[PDB]
RNA sequence: UGGCGGUAGCGU
DNA sequence: GGAAGATCGAAAAAAGCACGCTACCGCCCGCGTGGTGGTG
DNA sequence: CACCACCACGCGGGCGGTAGCGTGCTTTTTTCGATCTTCC
């Protein structure tokens, strides 16, 4: 009832919540538009670094 | 007990006393009637 | 009239005054009909199977070379009987074959030529069955598919009454619902711009449509807008002067014409000036030219010299662009004719605002909203527009649709097509443009006739569309692999989306509901039941205030009363008594027509739309006898609303008193006298009424219960007449006439009447015979007395000695004191059955089965069960007796069915179930014998019959031959056929009958063996489950303090205590009265139908009561004929006429001996018994007038000081029992997961304690008791042991801990990316 | 962890849904999918995809349907995501932290106890039995009928003769806790003193129904049973029943008697004028019930008799005034359950439902509570008692219908028809007519009401030693309505006189009213508009 | 040895 | 004297929708491929 | 003995389709393109 598990991700994804949950606290912090955020975090778009 | 659904020209005194006005400033008419400009 | 065997056995008083013109239709004939049209065959195409067959067939594959096509479609036998798939458990369902064409073309030419044409016919499925009581019989469960009522396709305009922009501006809008396929609304904005929407998307121009639709700009300001010609003269532009244009305007321009100044400068246009002006029919007037920079130009205008455009369409006049205009020389203007009141620019402003100037550009922004990401192409844009609303196989306005559509748009033709126009849609714009403009006006929602009911048979028909379509797809796309020449039409199509369509339709629907089986009046109300909750309708959260309300057009088709008290209140209605339905689904009402002033007999039915034209007159209201009014001033309804009418202007007459009101209600007597609110709770409690062992008849009633009885399938209906041959407590054998004689048949009705069989609400069906042997029967006279039935009349409750008085607290607020003697007579005892399934599957390690011994067990539990390990049948037992002993190998552990917990009773009915190949065992070899002695002996019986017959016939052949009756009558009867005779023709025709015989007995053996095959035929079970045994217990139930008891005008109530036979207060004579009710109720809840009921039984008890001392006497049957002739006679202008001369003297004394315990009085439930005739019925009775007897106090015996109202009453026991209501727990099982004590009652589990409990104890002081319930004894494991070991021990101390709940909180917390931890410091 | 999503067995041979695990699978799967794909050096475009994938499994496992559509599980619904366990009506916090379900509870229809004092409440055995299981078992074990606590589980659901002695003795002073469903306020849980009864209904007081808002017509009660000394201390000291006294809103009192209580205080504290045994002197009030229960006189007689009264000084005792009142014999047999600080003046008249209160809140003030209490259970029994006594009754005949009713009802025709005719001349338009048409109703309405009233307060005439007297009536209806006990103006007007204007749901008023009591026969006019008021409420 | 969904009903 | 600031109206998205209880049914992958066992 | 029938089964996910599906509530927050304004 208390031993958890964990699962290593071969790629970092975005959680939900910190950043669907408005106000997006990823695109506050980042002083961006939550529409480049999802188009980014999709592979839609490209973001220079 | 509360519900929900959505469903004069003059001043009439009914008992006996005195009149008293608040932040009020007026002036006398020509007939002598009080009008207040407030 | 004569009335009926099963009438004259007991005939019921009747109080109407009113004579009845149309008799009471058949209840159930709504969902029958419907059904009948879903399933009967149809030369035309328009409803049910040949109607989507012809919908979806012929089908073409990809390639023009093969096609499929259907030419008639039947509907085989079913394989087994309804009571059969009851018990079997088995849908009862027909095979459904169709003929199909499979035609092959040539490859070579496929201009139109056929090689090869195959017809065949293939089974898609079996269609559920509806038996003859309106019910389907789905996994051997008895379901009704109540009607649905929706909103019919159409054009429907609105709008909000200031609900929006927060000016109180009226939005006006218009939607266009089809039957399938696509919402198109039109809107008009705060800016008066109209707007386009598509399935509730994003709204676009109005105008983008139009342009989609290959319309011009000029083509659009022609349609919608009005034509002015500026046309240039030598001077001052003068136009053409149409004085309709000049209404309620400001003339800042000098109107003069023909040398006279008909209106100044600076002059407002009243009615003078425009009758001047039309009376001097004007036609040019002189304009100044800033006129012209007012006006919006039509079209577009062109320069012919430079070949270019001067002006485009639609945008606003210049003084510069009126100048190049006019300098061109185009000498001929176009404008529109614009108002600020009558003919707004609404269309111009929306061209204004549209971006689009092109068709392709329309369409292109139309793709683009439809399907947003998508590339926009041409042709996928021209598809997506063909396929939205211009395409048969998506868009579909049906029959009822269009003709909806065109009403709403005043066109004379009804039979258009199914999908949309051009026309139809720039008709419906220009009608919300209208409706905006103020000619017009918005329509009613909730109005009843723009409200269509669908029943069960449009529902399964559109279902069944459904999994055509889908079954055509995969034919489509098997029918293009080839090689077509070696293949059948059996194997192109697949019956399995059709089956699953219907399979989820007649079992996983929200309107196959489970059928309410608690009493006849239960099933009626079911079945005649319309719910606006089904899909594509309403939702019970989101349904609102003004859906719910009663319009006046549920008048004589929905009750106004019969409603569910709760959160569907409104949404679920009940259909009238005379109501129906049309063919395109709105429902209508029955009318008598009155012509000149006297009212005819003949029957329109009016529909809801076309009532409103005609005045309809009342049904309460007094005529002469001649058809005249006998006041000139008629209570009348023109248009949903009352008021009174002159005599010469009615139109339409009321059929009937009970024509407002559904089978409930009118089956409350006193309707008249009780609030509209307790009438409702009547009516609902009406039918939570359990059956008790033994029927009483209502002694007052309304008269509808026959008809209640009869059109309910619980009781037996003679089909044909005749004689009772054999009756028996079981079954019934009539001997049929020889009119209703059929050829080839011996004659005999066999009625197999059902006993003890559990119902859907646990409760017991049981019906009993009501003829004897040799009483004569007639075609639907009844023969057996269903439950809650009593000969033929509809008995729910008891009558029940009551007096209205309070005694000593015990009926405070609503509780009831009941006698002793009501328990004593077991009166309210009921039985309830209950069906526990043992259920025998195939495991992993091996097959478990069912055995006699168990392990670890006493000799002593064993004792109930067999040898086979099922219980005895009839053996009592009790909560942990073992009813069938199956053991699961592990050598084996413990699985066999035992008693729940506090549930007792005696088993009465062993089904056993066994799938094909495994063996049976002794007890279902047992249960199939006797049903193959039953058929056995019904079949022997007919053989008896036609043999005797045969036999009979021999015998008069062979005294015609050889005249040997006295050696015949002597001899063995094989013997008659053994001898042969001289050789003559009677030798031949003595060798034909030997021969029908011995074919009869071989056709006799065939049919016996036939029916034992089908009786051990082996029905198949789940995949996993080998074996099936179902255990059925009946227990009887006694009424005790808690039970919840109610009479017919919704005082309901809770039995509060016992009272001894000798404290319950008595009368004169020494008889204590049987319940005693709180007067208190009465002032409140304005009910006074009660009391006036009670009036009335007390003098129907009278009656019987003088009925019973004539009886008691041994009285001559000339004495019993005149009382009960002048008790008959009594009343005031009553229809009811009962002539006793003709009872032939030996029916008075029966019809005495069923009165005996009181004359039956029918009370209509408009048009009853006026308080006078009462009153002279209880001085018939030698009863006081008042009501009101003097009682005395069962303990003291002191009289009391008043007066009291004593009468008789008919009392209900609902479904509502203390025993089913009572639980305890202490500690029980708990949550494998949040470790909480389960919820209800089957499992032991404890009550909740909710958020509004914590908040109470809150408010209290109370911290300690708060922490116990949260912790101690819910979460905390170690908490309630330690809790549970302290008290053991003795001491009471707590120790709060951690509850679980929040441990598992924080668990699921920490499953996200969110850490939370509990801090010491 | 696995525990927190169980994977139960269905019993044949399958198992459950379990969303979680679903998600858990699909995102098991992705992942591994990935790594096989970075593995075998995948080129971007592919690799992108499944990453797009894999992040999209990854936010329906955390929120189902937040971003995109919502995966669909084999019941063709949304799966259960980690939010959706977490938030909502259904979540965690507000269905097993904020509430949850607690052991020693029970629950069960609720009855009249008219003999059961304040602080008392009936509990059937077989209930009681179930709840106090354990301390059944401790008091076998220390009483020493049984050797091991298994051994008293068989002496107790066997149930011996001894079980009941047991039950008896750990009931005696344990306090249950009575709750309806809706607990609106403080007062909706309350303790009580259980007694044990015979049957399966919860025996309540009928004088806390008011407070629990409770009738008796299929409510159910759930019971709790404290099992620590604290909660015991509590239940006994807060949340019993005589500690509420006030209403923690407005501090007005809570204990009114409501419906018998109220008519037969009344029916006792009332006066004739020429009743059986009048104008004797009595020589206190024990005379008067020896009278009364003799049959020689009549409770409504008018008869002086000799009374003491005791009244509170500033020393704060008592001192004793004995004097001769007017009274009559029901308002002296009344007297005998007065405390002694409270004067004489509070039973001396006819004694209502607020004269009751006013007396009840009086009792309160002056002598504290417990003498309330024992005043209120007194009141009580003693107004059930004579409600019996009396017989009162309702019958068809009691709603006298006046023929004045009938005269304005016709009146109002005319009135209407002349108004009718106006309009049609055209000297008043559609508004205004309406208007008046409304007005005079309303007034026709008033006047049958006003005829109706006067013939019903009123109507007994009767004769004294030597001729006539108009004294109110006894009418068992006008009883009722003055009294307080049930009903008022409105429905016993509705019930005798014109039930007046009616509504239609949009809310304008119809020009018609229903000018037919419910004693006469309403038209199917009539009805059908009623019947839109009544959906609407 | 549980959950989800639908249906109907009871007390407010 | 034309682009940031301020406004702003419409479109979209998220959150909520009383409590307690009773009874019933329907369902709790999938599918359609391939490895492997039976076989003419 | 390589060919058909039975059960693991594997990854797969929205399904079935030669596309859409959706259609009777109210309040609060975001936001985003369009519009008017004003000064650097
Ligand atoms: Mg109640």
């Amino acid at each position: 009832r208390e031993r958890m598990g964990h699962i290593e991700l071969a790629s970092p994804t975005a959680h939900i919540w910190f950043l669907k949950s408005l106000p997006s606290r990823i695109g506050l912090l980042l002083d961006m538009p939550l529409r480049d955020i999802e188009r980014v975090l999709y592979f839609e778009s490209y973001v220079v670094i | 007990q509360l519900t929900m659904r959505t469903f004069e020209s003059s001043i009439q005194v009914k008992n006996k006393g005195s009149i008293k006005l608040s932040n009020v400033k007026s002036v006398v008419n020509s007939s002598g009637k009080l009008v207040i400009t407030s | 009239m004569v009335y009926s065997y099963t009438e004259k056995k007991r005939i019921r008083k009747d109080f109407g005054k009113r004579p009845q013109v149309l008799d009471v239709p058949y209840l159930l004939s709504i969902q029958l009909d419907s059904f009948q049209k879903f399933i009967e065959q149809d030369p035309e195409g328009q409803y049910g199977l040949e109607a989507a067959f012809r919908s979806v067939f012929p089908i073409q594959s990809y390639s023009g070379n093969s096609e499929l096509q259907y030419v008639s479609y039947r509907l085989g036998e079913p394989v087994f009987d309804v009571q059969e798939c009851q018990i079997r458990g088995v849908t009862y369902s027909a095979p459904l074959r169709v003929k199909l064409r499979l035609v092959i073309y040539e490859r070579e030419a496929p201009e139109g030529t056929v090689k090869d044409i195959k017809e065949q016919e293939v089974y898609m499925g079996e269609i559920p069955l509806m038996t003859d009581n309106g019910t389907f019989v789905i996994n051997g469960t008895e379901r009704v598919i109540v009607s649905q009522l929706h909103r019919s396709p159409g054009v429907f305009f609105d709008s909000d009454k200031g609900k929006t922009h927060s000016s109180g501006k009226v939005l006006y809008n218009a939607r266009i619902i089809p039957y399938r396929g696509s919402w198109l609304d039109f809107e008009f904005d705060p800016k008066d711009n109209l707007f386009v929407r598509i399935d509730r998307r994003r709204k676009l121009p109005a105008t983008i449509i139009l342009r989609a639709l290959n319309y011009t700009t000029e083509q659009i300001l022609d349609l919608f807008f009005e034509k002015v010609i500026f046309e240039i003269r030598d001077n001052k532009l003068q136009m053409e002067l149409v004085p309709e244009r000049l209404r309620g305007e400001t003339a800042s321009f000098d109107i003069e014409a023909n040398g006279k100044v008909y209106v100044e400068k600076g002059r407002r246009i009243t009615a003078r000036h425009i009758r001047q002006l039309e009376k001097d029919d004007v036609k040019l007037i002189e304009v100044p030219v800033e006129y012209i920079a007012g006006k919006v130009v039509a079209k577009d205008y062109i320069d012919e010299s430079t070949g270019e455009l001067i002006c485009a369409a639609n945008m606003e006049l210049s003084l510069d662009l009126l100048a190049k205009l006019s300098q061109s020389g185009h000498k001929r203007i176009e404008t529109l004719f614009t108002n600020d009141l009558d003919h707004g620019p609404y269309i111009s402003e929306t061209l204004r605002v549209d971006p689009t100037n092109d068709r392709l550009s329309a369409l292109v922004e139309i793709y683009r909203m439809m399907r947003p990401g998508e590339p926009p192409t041409r042709e996928a844009a021209e598809s997506l527009f063909e396929n939205l609303f211009f395409s048969e196989d998506r868009y579909d306005l049906s029959a009822v649709g269009r003709m909806k559509f065109n009403r709403s748009l005043l066109r004379e033709e009804i039979e258009g097509s199914g999908i949309l126009s051009k026309d139809d849609i720039i008709d419906v714009m220009k009608k919300l443009i209208d409706i905006r403009n103020g000619k017009g006006e918005v329509d009613d929602i909730d109005h009843l006739g723009n409200r269509r009911i669908r029943s069960v048979g449009e529902m399964a028909e559109n279902q069944f569309r459904v999994g055509l379509v889908r079954v055509e797809r995969a034919v489509k796309e098997r029918l293009s692999l080839g090689d077509l020449d070696t293949l059948m039409p059996q194997d192109m199509i697949n019956a399995k989306p059709i089956s699953a369509a219907v399979k989820e339709f007649f079992g996983s629907s929200q309107l196959s509901q489970f059928m309410d089986q608690n009493n006849p009046l239960s099933e009626i109300t079911h079945k005649r039941r319309i719910s606006a909750l089904g899909p594509g309708g309403l939702t019970r959260e989101r349904a609102g205030f003004e859906v719910r309300d009663v319009h006046p057009t549920h008048y004589g088709r929905v009750c106004p009363i019969e409603t569910p008290e709760g959160p569907n209140i409104g949404l679920i209605n009940s259909l009238s008594v005379y109501a129906q339905t049309n063919e395109y689904g709105f429902l209508e009402t029955p009318y008598r027509k009155v012509t000149d002033g006297v009212v005819t007999d003949e029957i329109h039915y009016l529909s809801a739309i076309e009532e409103g034209n005609y005045v309809i007159a009342q049904a309460n209201s007094n005529l002469d006898e001649e058809g005249h009014f006998v006041e000139d001033l008629v209570t009348c309804r023109s248009k949903g609303e009352s008021s009174l009418f002159s005599r010469d202007q009615v139109d339409y007459m009321d059929v009937s008193t009970q024509q407002v009101v559904s089978v409930g209600a009118s089956l409350i007597p006193f309707l008249e006298h009780d609030d509209a609110n307790r009438a409702l709770m009547g009516a609902n409690m009406q039918r939570q009424a359990v059956p008790t062992l033994r029927a009483d008849k209502p002694l007052v009633g309304t008269g509808m219960e026959r008809a209640v009885a009869v059109d309910s399938g619980v009781t037996a209906v003679a089909k044909r007449g005749g004689v009772v041959q054999y009756v028996d407590a079981s079954r019934i054998v009539i001997k049929v006439n020889e009119d209703e004689m059929y050829p080839g048949e011996a004659g005999i009705d066999i009625y197999n009447l059902t006993k003890y069989t559990r119902s859907n609400q646990n409760t017991c069906i049981n019906q009993m015979p009501c003829v004897s042997l040799g009483e004569p029967v007639e075609r639907g006279d009844v023969l057996a007395d269903g439950p809650s039935t009593d000969l033929g009349e509809l008995a729910l409750g008891q009558n029940m000695r009551v007096a209205f008085m309070p005694w000593n607290g015990y009926n405070f607020e609503d509780s009831i004191l009941v006698s002793e003697r009501v328990v004593q007579e077991d009166r309210f005892t009921t039985i309830h059955i209950q069906e526990l399934a043992c259920v025998s599957r195939d495991t992993k390690l091996g097959p478990e089965e069912i055995t006699a011994d168990i392990p670890n067990v006493g000799e002593a539990a064993l004792s109930k069960l067999d040898e086979s390990g099922i219980v005895y049948i009839g053996a009592e037992v009790t909560g942990g007796d073992i009813l069938v002993g199956k053991v699961t190998p592990k050598d084996v552990k413990d699985s066999s069915l035992r008693v729940p917990n506090g549930v007792s009773g005696t088993v009465i009915d062993v089904q056993v179930f066994t799938r094909d190949g495994v063996e049976k065992d002794k007890r279902a070899l047992e249960i199939e014998e006797m049903q193959l002695k039953q058929a056995k002996k019904d079949l022997s019986e007919e053989l008896q019959i036609l043999e005797a017959g045969l036999f009979s016939r021999i015998r008069a052949v062979l005294v015609a031959g050889g005249v040997e009756a006295e050696k015949l009558d002597k001899l063995p009867r094989d013997r008659w056929l053994e001898l042969g005779l001289t050789d003559e023709e009677k030798q031949n025709q003595l060798e034909q009958l030997a021969e029908q015989y011995d074919e009869l007995k071989h056709e006799f053996e065939k049919k016996l063996e036939a029916k034992r095959r089908k009786i051990t035929q082996g029905d198949d079970l789940a995949p996993g489950v080998l074996k099936i045994v179902k255990v059925y217990l009946a227990v009887k139930r006694r009424i005790q303090p808690g039970d919840k008891m109610a009479g017919r005008h919704g005082n309901k109530g809770v039995i509060s205590k016992i009272n001894p036979i000798e404290d319950m207060p008595y009368d004169e004579n020494g008889t204590p009265v049987d319940i005693v009710l709180n007067p208190l109720g009465v002032p409140s809840r304005m009910n006074i139908g009660q009391i006036l009921e009670t009036h009335l039984g007390m003098a129907a008890k009278g009656i019987g009561d003088k009925i019973n001392a004539m009886l008691k006497q041994q009285q001559e049957v000339a004495k019993l004929r005149e009382f009960i002739q002048r008790a008959y006679d009594l009343g005031a202008d009553v229809r009811q006429k009962v002539d006793l001369s003709t009872f032939s003297d030996e029916e008075v004394m029966r019809l005495a001996e069923n009165l005996r315990k009181g004359m039956p009085i029918a009370t209509p439930v408009f048009d009853g018994a006026k308080e006078a005739e009462i009153k002279e019925l209880l001085k018939l009775g030698d009863l006081p007038t008042s009501g009101q007897i003097r009682l005395y106090d069962g303990r003291t015996g002191e009289q009391f000081e008043r007066p009291v109202t004593v009468g008789y009453m008919y009392m209900l026991k609902l479904n509502h029992l203390v025993d089913d209501k009572m639980h305890a727990r202490s500690t029980g099982s708990y949550s494998l997961v949040t470790q909480q004590p389960l919820g209800g009652k089957a499992q032991f589990g404890g009550q909740r304690f909710g958020e509004m409990e914590v908040w109470a104890l809150e408010a209290y002081g109370a911290a300690y008791t708060l922490q116990e319930m949260l912790t101690v004894k819910s979460d905390d494991v170690n908490g309630r042991t330690k809790m549970y070991k302290n008290i053991v021990d003795g001491n009471h101390q707590m120790e709060p801990g951690m509850p679980e709940s929040f441990n598992v909180l924080l668990k699921e917390i920490r499953s996200l990316g969110i850490n939370i931890e509990l801090e010491d410091e | 962890p696995p525990d927190l999503r169980p994977l139960v067995p269905l019993d044949g041979g399958r198992f459950a849904t379990s969303d979680l695990n679903d998600l858990y699978r699909r995102v098991i799967n992705r992942n591994n999918r990935l790594k096989r794909l970075l593995d075998l050096a995948a080129p971007d475009i592919i690799v992108r995809n499944e990453k797009r994938m894999l992040q999209e499994a990854v936010d329906a496992l955390l929120d189902n349907g937040r971003r995109g559509r919502a995966i669909t599980g084999s019941n063709k619904r949304p799966l259960k995501s980690l939010a959706d366990m977490i938030k909502g009506k259904q979540g965690r916090f507000r269905q097993n932290l904020l509430g949850k379900r607690v052991d020693y509870s029970g629950r069960s229809v609720i009855t009249v106890g008219p003999y059961l004092r304040l602080h008392q409440c009936g509990l059937p055995k077989k209930m009681a039995l179930e709840l106090f299981k354990p301390f059944i078992y401790g008091k076998l074990e220390l009483r020493g009928l049984a050797t091991t606590i298994k051994a008293a589980k068989k002496m107790v659901e066997r149930e011996e003769a001894v079980v009941w002695d047991i039950l008896d003795e750990v009931i005696r002073e344990h306090p249950v806790l009575l709750n309806r469903a809706p607990t609106l306020h403080r007062l909706g849980i309350q303790a009580f003193e259980p007694v044990l009864i015979e049957g399966k209904a919860i025996q309540l007081h009928p004088l806390v129904c008011a407070a629990y808002n409770a009738d008796f017509d299929g409510d159910q009660m759930a019971v709790h049973v404290p099992l620590t000394l604290e909660a015991q201390l509590e239940a006994r000291a807060l949340m019993m029943s005589t500690n509420n006294i006030l209403s923690p809103a407005n501090g007005e009192p809570i204990i009114v008697p409501s419906q018998d209580v109220v008519l037969g205080l009344y029916y006792m504290t009332r006066d004739c004028v020429n009743a059986k045994g009048e104008g004797m002197v009595l020589t206190g009030p024990k005379e008067a019930e020896r009278l009364y229960r003799s049959g020689l006189a009549s409770l409504h007689a008018r008869v002086k008799v000799r009374i003491t009264e005791y009244e509170k000084d500033a020393n704060g005792e008592l001192v004793a005034k004995t004097s001769l009142k007017d009274t009559t014999v029901g308002r002296a047999i009344l007297w005998m359950i007065v405390p002694k600080g409270l004067p004489y003046s509070i039973v001396n008249q006819a004694l209502g439902k607020k004269a009751i209160s006013k007396m009840l809140n009086t009792c309160y003030r002056i002598l504290g509570l417990k003498p309330t209490v024992i005043f209120a259970d007194q009141i009580m029994y003693t107004g059930f008692a004579y409600a019996a006594r009396s017989g009162a009754s309702v019958g068809i005949d009691d709603m006298v219908i006046p023929e004045k009713k009938h005269e304005i009802i016709s009146e109002a025709e005319a009135e209407v028809a002349e108004i009718q005719e106006q309009f049609q001349s055209g000297l008043v338009t559609a508004g205004e007519r309406y208007n008046k048409v409304i007005d005079i109703w309303a007034a026709a309405n008033d006047r049958v009401s006003k005829a109706m009233m006067d013939n019903l307060q009123t109507e007994t005439v009767i004769n004294r030693d030597g001729q006539e007297e108009k004294q109110v009536s006894f009418n068992s209806i006008y009883m009722m309505a003055d009294s307080g006990a049930r009903g008022s103006a409105a429905q016993i007007r509705q019930l005798a006189g014109m039930r007046g204007l009616m509504a239609k749901p949009d809310g304008s008023i119809i020009e018609t009213p229903i000018t037919a009591n419910f004693r006469e026969g309403l038209n199917v006019l009539q009805y059908f508009i009623s019947t839109h008021g009544a959906r609407k409420g």
